[PDB]
């Protein structure tokens, strides 16, 4: 049980160097609602 | 949660002041409260900022919550209790062993989608042999080690 | 008198001491057994008796000077221990 | 007691914290010295369960031990401040700085008795040092002696530990992520308790050792109870039972394995299909690994 | 007469009948309670059956001072005869009273039950417990006498 | 004056159940007591009040407090019993005197004693020495106890007086029915200037 993990440590990392920070273009569209979505709530307030 | 507010002068804000309460703090927005922190953070108060000061005597004080020269290892719990708890156990390993095996003619037969949303009657996988494994094994190993410690401690 | 694993008593044993053959002396631990300067067993057949516990009685300072050693000599047990799950256990467990 | 009526002292942490503060507000040169303040509380049960303290001003002569001072007419101002806050706050007894009992605390116990009958010392520490708690509770009980000596105010201890609240739980919580001790899983968290438990009976025994050895030579008067005990101890050790209890516990053991056995079985088993899923997950990459 | 069946020591039927007999004679009720032990109506089955509650009152401390004991002995101390005793202890074995076993053949009662694992460790268990405690108390006494003698 | 932290030690003893003064002078004490506080909050218009007792273990019954309406209303229930100390009831008096509102009090002991002390001289005169330190005044009114006790405190009072006479002095209340006596002995103008 000890040694057959230590051998399963290897799948995982083919997997890992496959990216697993991708789609950062997600993530910006993401912010870039935030943006919205921050003056959205200041204008459903309607305060300055 | 704990946050500071100060208010500002709405007044001088007004008057040409209002990029004037600019007091040089540092930084870490927030949101939710932008209901009022619109004309709050940005007319009528701000926000400062939290710190503690963990003393080393303050903290080797709450460090405490055990007085141990009572508890485990001096004790043991009764040794009729304890094979009533295996039994138990040791028989809802059978009756997830068998949904096991059936298990394991299915995801055999089946592409990953259909056993990802497999959530309905989570008794069959193995995420209850594991639940229960690290619960009995634990028990017991120490339930292990308590009895032989005792014979040489108080021997 | 008995310190240890040997605390059985034979009948033919404590009637010499008693002044009394071996029919009173059955009665005899019962009355002890009852007002509780003796909790145990009799074990007729094989006319022995179990002494399991005794009443305290004061002491002086000779016998104390021998319990400090037999105390002492329980600690450097507990000591001893302790250094063995220290070692290997504490170690690596935490 | 022999009522009922108290048993569980349960202390929360912001008590701990603030005797722990007071002793540094008289901390000037008034230090080296038994500050005392009162508890606050609720109770209904065999508990005592402690809240809230102030600290109460109190002098105490260093070398005489009726010269006590303990300004009983601020509790009766402030009591009533507490209580304007928030009722259910009786005064449920009263702390004193340790480090161990004064012959003095026995007076201090009849001017806080008169409030409140059933009051407890709570004695906390200000010098983390121990490995048992540093919350030993006693009660101000009497009692009639074999010997004949004249009825007495002694003090009894009753066993004591900490609490807490939600709220209590989460600012404790919140001052403990330095010293993380959550790392540590279960399994080694009870080898914990089991060696950290031979520490405690190792300090204890080391102390009645101490104290034997201390009238035996250099004599310091017999006090026959203690003795006394100390005799039952020593009987009660496990022996006599010898042969029959070993072949007894081995068996048990043996059970004990046989369910280990199997425990450690299921788990590899288990374990090993992991391994076969990342196999054919691995092999199922490397078709897509390849194409364009 | 109350002071013997509390008390948890075996008692003579012999010695019984002797000095209490006449105060079963004289000012009983016989009528005012019907026959307390008065008369051979009922006044008969009552004698036997007092007769059986001291003997059984003797097994019943039997069973907390004897692990063995031989027949002989047993009948000398219920003044029955050697073989009418084992009729008599059937009353009391298989019914709901003290399950004792007994051996014919040895001549021996065992008022120990079957020693298994259970027993014997939760015993040593309910030992390291008290043990446990009791140093506790012991190092709070010494605490306390620590401030008498060394004046604080 | 200036504002200052006065300290009524009142006595407890069977000696305290003569009536060689006014009725019992266990009632004639408790007029004196409320004619001396009366007199110290009218001086200043804030001046803080206390008391003790002097017997068995020095107790207090009330601490520093504004309020003359208190001092009078504890000291209705006192009885005359037990042997007074003076060594304990002196020392409580400065554990009392220390903690106060305010710094700039001065320390001042009324002390009102009636039995004969069983304290020796040569203690008594070391604690004057500590009360030298503290710079506490202590004014010791003789109401009995001058006939039946020769006077240690006169060593004790000199003690506290390198040079001053208002440091500290021992005030004396002619043993007869003497009504007239225990209004015009009183503190604040025996022993000082002011009168107020």
């Amino acid at each position: 049980h000890n040694m057959s993990v230590k051998a399963m440590r290897f799948p995982p990392k083919s997997y890992n160097k496959d990216l697993e920070s991708a789609e950062e273009r997600r993530e910006r569209e993401q912010q870039d609602l935030e943006f919205a979505k921050e003056m959205a709530e200041d204008d459903d307030d309607s305060f300055p | 949660v704990i946050d500071a507010f100060r208010l500002i002068n709405a007044n001088m804000m007004v008057l040409g002041h209002e990029p004037r309460q600019t007091t040089s703090n540092l930084g870490h927005l927030n949101k939710p409260s932008i209901q009022a922190l619109i004309h709050g953070l940005n007319r009528h108060y701000y926000s400062i900022t939290i710190n503690y000061r963990k003393n080393e005597l303050e903290q080797k004080m709450l460090l405490n919550l055990h007085k141990k020269s009572w508890m485990e290892g001096l004790t043991l719990q009764d040794y009729s209790e304890h094979c009533k708890h295996n039994e138990s156990v040791v028989k809802e390993m059978l009756e997830l062993a068998k949904n096991y095996n059936k298990a394991v003619e299915e995801e055999d037969k089946m592409t990953p989608e259909q056993l990802a949303i497999k959530n309905v009657g989570k008794q069959d996988p193995k995420r209850h042999l594991e639940e229960h494994v690290d619960v009995l094994m634990t028990s017991n190993i120490v339930q292990c080690l308590a009895a032989m410690l005792d014979t040489v401690v108080f021997k | 008198t008995r310190p240890a694993n040997h605390r059985q008593l034979t009948f033919e044993e404590i009637a010499k001491s008693a002044k009394i053959t071996v029919n009173e002396v059955e009665l005899l631990v019962m009355k002890a057994l009852s007002v509780g300067l003796v909790k145990g067993s009799i074990d007729e057949v094989d006319k022995r008796v179990h002494m399991t516990w005794v009443q305290p009685r004061v002491l002086d300072l000779q016998q104390i000077k021998g319990m400090k050693d037999r105390l002492e000599f329980w600690c450097t047990d507990v000591k001893s221990m302790e250094m063995l799950v220290e070692h290997q256990a504490h170690d690596i467990l935490t | 007691m022999p009522e009922l009526a108290v048993q569980k002292v349960v202390v929360h942490p912001l008590v701990l914290l603030s005797v722990v503060d007071h002793f540094n507000r008289i901390g000037k040169v008034g230090n080296q010295k038994r500050v005392v303040g009162v508890l606050l509380g609720s109770w209904q049960k065999k508990v005592l369960d402690v809240s809230n303290s102030f600290a109460v001003p109190f002098d105490e002569d260093d070398k005489d031990d009726s010269v006590w001072f303990l300004d009983h007419d601020y509790l009766e101002n402030m009591y009533g401040m507490f209580k304007k806050v928030n009722a259910r706050e009786r005064i449920v007894g009263w702390y004193h700085t340790g480090p161990k009992l004064h012959k003095n605390d026995i007076a201090i116990n009849e001017l806080m008795k008169r409030y409140c009958p059933n009051s407890v010392l709570v004695i906390i520490d200000v010098k983390p040092k121990d490995l048992g708690l540093p919350t030993e509770a006693y009660i101000s009980v009497e009692e009639v002696h074999d010997d004949g000596t004249p009825t007495s105010k002694t003090f009894e201890h009753v066993t004591s530990e900490i609490g807490a609240e939600e709220a209590e739980e989460v600012g404790v919580e919140h001052l403990l992520r330095d010293i993380k001790d959550t790392t540590v899983g279960t399994l080694s968290q009870r080898i914990t308790n089991q060696v950290h438990g031979l520490k405690g009976l190792n300090s204890k025994l080391l102390d009645i050792r101490s104290y034997l050895e201390k009238v035996a030579t250099g004599k310091l008067p017999i006090n026959h109870q203690i003795i006394y005990q100390l005799q039952d101890v020593f009987n009660l050790l496990p022996d006599v039972s010898l042969q029959e209890f070993v072949k007894a516990f081995y068996l048990k053991t043996n059970d004990q394995m046989v369910v280990v056995y199997l425990a450690s079985l299921i788990r590899s088993v288990v374990a090993l299909h992991n391994l076969i899923n990342n196999k054919i997950a691995n092999r199922d990459a490397e078709k897509k690994e390849g194409q364009e | 007469l109350l002071k013997l069946f509390t008390t948890m020591e075996l008692m003579r039927w012999s010695t019984l009948v002797e000095d209490y007999g006449m105060e079963l004679r004289k000012g009983s009720l016989e009528s005012p309670a019907t026959d307390v032990f008065g008369s051979t109506e009922e006044g008969e089955k009552r004698w036997k059956d007092l007769k059986n509650r001291v003997v059984e009152h003797n097994i019943r401390i039997m069973a907390k001072y004897y692990t063995r004991i031989t027949m002989k002995r047993m009948a000398q101390l219920l003044d029955l005869s050697v073989d009418e005793s084992e009729a008599f202890l059937s009353n009391l074995v298989v019914n709901k009273t003290i399950f004792a076993k007994v051996d014919r053949l040895a001549g021996i009662i065992n008022f120990q039950r079957p020693k298994d694992p259970n027993n014997l460790l939760n015993d040593w268990s309910q030992k390291l417990n008290s043990l446990m405690s009791l140093v506790n108390k012991t190092t709070h006494l010494i605490a306390k006498e620590e401030m008498i003698h060394n004046l604080q | 004056m200036v504002l200052e932290s006065t300290m009524v030690c009142v006595d407890n003893s069977e000696y305290m159940r003569n009536g060689d003064f006014l009725p019992t002078r266990l009632q004639a004490q408790q007029d004196a007591v409320n004619i001396v506080c009366h007199s110290k909050t009218r001086s200043n218009p804030e001046n803080n009040v206390g008391l003790i007792t002097l017997a068995n273990d020095c107790e207090v019954l009330t601490t520093l407090t504004p309020d003359t309406g208190r001092i009078l209303s504890k000291l209705h229930t006192v009885q005359p019993k037990g042997k007074i100390t003076f060594c304990t009831g002196i020392r409580v008096a400065h554990l009392a005197l220390k903690h106060r509102q305010g710094k700039n009090h001065k320390m001042r002991i009324i002390a009102f004693v009636g039995s004969p002390v069983e304290d020796n001289e040569k203690d008594l005169v070391k604690l004057a020495k500590r009360l030298k330190k503290e710079k506490v005044n202590v004014d010791i009114i003789n109401f009995g106890e001058e006939e039946v006790n020769t006077e240690k405190l006169t060593a004790f009072v000199n003690t506290l007086n390198g040079k001053d006479g208002t440091g500290s002095h021992l005030v004396t209340v002619p043993p007869g029915p003497s009504l007239a006596d225990a209004l015009i002995s009183s503190p604040i103008l025996a022993g000082e200037g002011g009168a107020m």
